[PDB]
RNA sequence: ACUGCAGGGGAGACUGGAAUUCCUGGUGUAGCGGUGGAAUGCGCAGAUAUCAGGAGGAACACCGGUGGCGAAGGCGGGUCUCUGGGCAGUAACUGACGCUGAGGAGCGAAAGCGUGGGGAGCGAACAGGAUUAGAUACCCUGGUAGUCCACGCCGUAAACGGUGGGUACUAGGUGUGGGUUUCCUUCCUUGGGAUCCGUGCCGUAGCUAACGCAUUAAGUACCCCGCCUGGGGAGUACGGCC
């Protein structure tokens, strides 16, 4: 079940990218 | 009033349909009765029964304009590829020369995405 | 067992369309090594010869 | 590129004794000739990266050789540098 | 070929200029220059018939040979490549071997000092002027005339070209840089090649004053006019124009080509 | 100064007698800059395997020059731009 | 260095044919298309089909392989031009000039970004149809970016052999790719053997948690570098560089 180790990383990276896309503007570009 | 004794039967048997056209040797269609022309609709036009009625209809309509002697150019990866030509044989045409003209792309146009069904 | 390995100083040129008649199917397809019995370099040479013959119309691109 | 009769005319002028072809100086000479012609090849064909990497390989080789000669003897280093061109 | 000024000033921030690297002899040939005065967009009536013209740098007209009819067989040498304020293309000063001085539109690849032939026997090189009969199908051409002997009128701005599409009986079909397919008579002559200076469309004029130098005068939007001046005028705040967009004269947007113009027979397919 | 083998496919409309001078007027420019010609063999009329340039026949010519790359490129240019040729194929016989 | 050798190694220009799409015309009539089944859709204003011509773009069937080349990423229609590396043999030459390599620099699939072209087909987004409890999907019909080109930027991939580079040694058996060399040598057989460099499979010793690796090591050793120190938090925050 080595793919599980990839899925956890995938979900964490996906949520981080989703947060960055939620804030690619003065929400975060100012900061 | 157009009378020609010799002709060519172009047969296109695609996974959904079959289309049989009778042309002169020069390549001018006279009769084209196809699988939708014979009463069918939807997935039933893919069947060999529809193939061997469409070919029969095309054959009789072409005989009405006066063709005894046809030569067949078949194309397409469909199941109505032999039922059709025996239908032309048994509907009064003489089969003559049989060929294969399915286009073979030398890796040209990019094909559509594979169905994920 | 390769013909050109056996027979020397026979350069493979598209001009020798008479020799290039074989190694080509009746459809016009280039035959494979397992059917021509010939080596990799000579198969390269005959393939190049066949293609140049095709582009100078000495050999058909499509045929029956 | 660099046919036999083209390499001989700097083998006599840069190699030591009528048959020297592997000395430091000789190697610098024909590497420099190769780099010159390949830099012409790269002034045309700006984006031939696989040959430009070969150029950098020759450049590295020549750099090792020039440091070799500068360690082994410095007067010959000076002479070769003046009569080829450095910096 | 385009050199960008540095943002040393707000008027030059994004501005660019041609490097003029193709030009030799920054002066024109004296015998070949005729005077030219601005009109301000005014016709013979003294009235503005083309808006937005006026001011602009004083200019001199060089005579370009859009005919190239009378020196078939006599060769020319490109003496110089030179600026011309009157067109976006550069011009080529040709010395004919008979001693005649000529200006032509400068194609791509006619560096100074190379040979230009004219007539039916000319080689198919950039700058050679031949009849469309002798020009083979598929090649890029420019300065092509609409009528035999009427002078070049087609594809003569910088970077423009027709490609000859075909020649069936007595008409050459050709694709005009608008994308339009048109037939002209095969005895219409064209010069082989793209027009040079193809990169001048990328020039970013930095400031209003530079277009004022090139002679364009400020354009006022109809929507900030009053109703008496423009159909889009009026409104309390800013509006979109209270109607479908029309010209200052009330003409709706739409095709303005004469639907029954005589050249429809030669126009094969209108632009896309 | 390199070997080149050139096959040219000419229109079948012209005759078998005027072909040689029509090619001499092309090869002389090859001759003017030091390049020479070994064999200008003409196979004549011959049926060609697929329709080319609205002609089903073609004159075969094998040129066999020994010339600089610039000169052979110029020759291929000229005879491809002429109206009397349907095909050109340039090769090198040497390694 | 010299003599040979193989190759889709790279770049530039020109160029070939199949096929798809579209246009023009000829024929010809009521369907076509598509699906698990349909519908949206296309057509009856002449579609699909078929013939001829033409425009254009992209990819290069058969060769083609388990193969070859490239440091890796990657690389094949053909021709020409320029160009890189590799392998073998002679022993002509230099005489340890080598290995690795913190930093650094360059190259670096695809997607993406900038500018300008191009745009056939495909096809994120989007829209409709269908399915469904819903269907922001899978399937269908269209279809924009993109995919292509030029030039820059990006610098990331399960960028994998999940195996850093160099070197030496340690049963074999069997393929395949590129050379060299000895015996029936003219019995042609283009067989047999040796050797160098690849590239695969199977297997001994040895190693391994096992799976397996096994002369192309994951064996036996040496040199240098990169990296790890339980899982999450997290390759994230903060700072900084790009
Ligand atoms: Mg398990
Ligand atoms: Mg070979
Ligand atoms: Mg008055
Ligand atoms: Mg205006
Ligand atoms: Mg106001
Ligand atoms: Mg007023
Ligand atoms: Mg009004
Ligand atoms: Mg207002
Ligand atoms: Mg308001
Ligand atoms: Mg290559
Ligand atoms: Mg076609
Ligand atoms: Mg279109
Ligand atoms: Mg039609
Ligand atoms: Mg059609
Ligand atoms: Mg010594
Ligand atoms: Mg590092
Ligand atoms: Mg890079
Ligand atoms: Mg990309
Ligand atoms: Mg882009
Ligand atoms: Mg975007
Ligand atoms: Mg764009
Ligand atoms: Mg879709
Ligand atoms: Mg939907
Ligand atoms: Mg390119
Ligand atoms: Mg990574
Ligand atoms: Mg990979
Ligand atoms: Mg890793
Ligand atoms: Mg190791
Ligand atoms: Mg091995
Ligand atoms: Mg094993
Ligand atoms: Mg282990
Ligand atoms: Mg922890
Ligand atoms: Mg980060
Ligand atoms: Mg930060
Ligand atoms: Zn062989």
């Amino acid at each position: 079940g080595s793919v599980i180790k990839k899925r956890r990383k995938r979900m964490s990276k996906k949520k981080h990218r989703k947060l960055l896309r939620r804030t690619r503007v003065q929400r975060r570009k100012l900061g | 009033k157009k009378n020609v004794p010799h002709g060519a039967a172009h047969i296109k048997s695609t996974f959904n349909n079959t289309i049989v056209t009778i042309t002169d040797p020069q390549g001018n269609v006279i009769a084209w009765a196809s699988s939708g022309h014979v009463g069918f609709k939807g997935s039933r036009k893919s069947t060999p029964f529809a193939a061997q009625l469409a070919a029969e209809n095309a054959a009789r309509k072409a005989q009405d304009h006066g063709v005894r002697k046809v030569d067949v150019f078949v194309k397409g990866p469909g199941s109505g590829r032999e039922t059709a030509i025996r239908s032309l044989q048994a509907a009064g045409l003489e089969v003559g020369a049989i060929s294969d003209v399915t286009p073979q792309p030398h890796n040209g146009v990019r094909p559509p995405n594979r169905r994920r069904v | 067992k390769c013909v050109f390995c056996a027979k020397k100083d026979q350069a493979i040129d598209y001009k020798d369309t008479a020799l290039l008649r074989t190694y080509i199917s009746e459809r016009g397809k280039i035959r494979a090594r397992r059917v021509t019995g010939n080596c990799v370099q000579h198969q390269r040479d005959i393939a190049l010869a066949v293609k140049n013959a095709r582009e100078v119309a000495l050999l058909p691109f499509t045929s029956s | 590129a660099l046919t036999a009769e083209q390499k001989k005319e700097i083998l006599r002028s840069y190699g030591l004794h009528e048959t020297d072809t592997g000395s430091p100086e000789a190697q610098i000479a024909l590497l420099t000739k190769r780099i010159a012609d390949l830099t012409e090849h790269l002034k045309v064909h700006k984006h031939d990266h696989h040959s430009r990497r070969g150029l950098l390989l020759l450049v590295g080789r020549r750099r090792r050789l020039i440091k070799y000669i500068s360690q082994i003897d410095v007067e010959r280093y000076r002479s070769l540098i003046e009569r080829l061109g450095l910096r | 070929a385009i050199r960008k000024y540095k943002p040393t000033t707000p008027g030059r921030r994004g501005a660019s200029v041609s490097d003029f690297a193709e030009i030799t002899r920054s002066t024109p040939e004296k015998s070949l220059v005729r005077p030219l005065h601005g009109r301000g967009g005014r016709n013979a009536h003294g009235r503005i018939t083309t808006r937005h013209k006026g001011g602009g740098h004083k200019r001199a007209y060089r005579m370009i040979d859009f005919r190239r009819n009378d020196k078939d067989g006599v060769n020319a040498k490109v003496a110089h490549i030179e600026y011309d304020p009157n067109r976006t293309a550069r011009i080529a000063l040709l010395h004919y071997l008979d001693g005649e001085k000529r200006y032509i539109i400068a194609p791509n690849g006619l560096s100074q000092g190379d040979v230009v032939e004219s007539g039916a026997n000319a080689d198919i090189k950039p700058g050679n002027n031949l009849p469309l009969r002798n020009i083979p199908a598929g090649t890029l051409i420019h300065a092509v005339e609409l009528r035999p002997g009427g002078g070049a009128k087609l594809a003569r701005s910088a970077g423009s070209s027709i490609q000859l599409l075909g020649k069936e009986a007595s008409y050459a079909s050709l694709r005009m840089p608008s994308g339009e397919i048109r037939r002209v008579d095969v005895r219409c002559r064209a010069t082989v090649g793209e027009v040079g200076n193809a990169e001048q469309a990328n020039i970013n004029w930095g400031k209003a004053g530079r277009m004022r130098w090139k002679g364009k005068r400020p354009s006022v939007r109809g929507v900030v006019m009053n109703p008496v001046d423009h159909p889009h005028g009026g409104g309390e705040g800013k509006t979109s124009g209270g109607r479908h967009p029309v010209s200052p004269w009330g003409k709706p947007e739409g095709r303005t080509r004469n639907a029954n113009k005589s050249s429809n027979k030669f126009i094969v397919r209108r632009r896309r | 100064m390199r070997p080149y083998e050139i096959m040219v496919i000419l229109d079948p409309t012209l005759d078998e007698r005027t072909v040689a001078p029509s090619l001499e007027t092309f090869l002389n420019v090859v001759r003017k800059d030091g390049g020479k010609v070994e064999k200008v063999d003409i196979w004549g009329k011959r049926r060609l395997a697929y329709e080319i340039a609205k002609h089903a026949e073609g004159i075969y010519v094998v040129i066999d020059v020994k010339a600089a790359p610039a000169t052979v490129s110029e020759l291929d240019r000229q005879l491809s731009l002429n109206e009397s040729v349907l095909r050109t194929k340039v090769m090198r016989t040497d390694k």
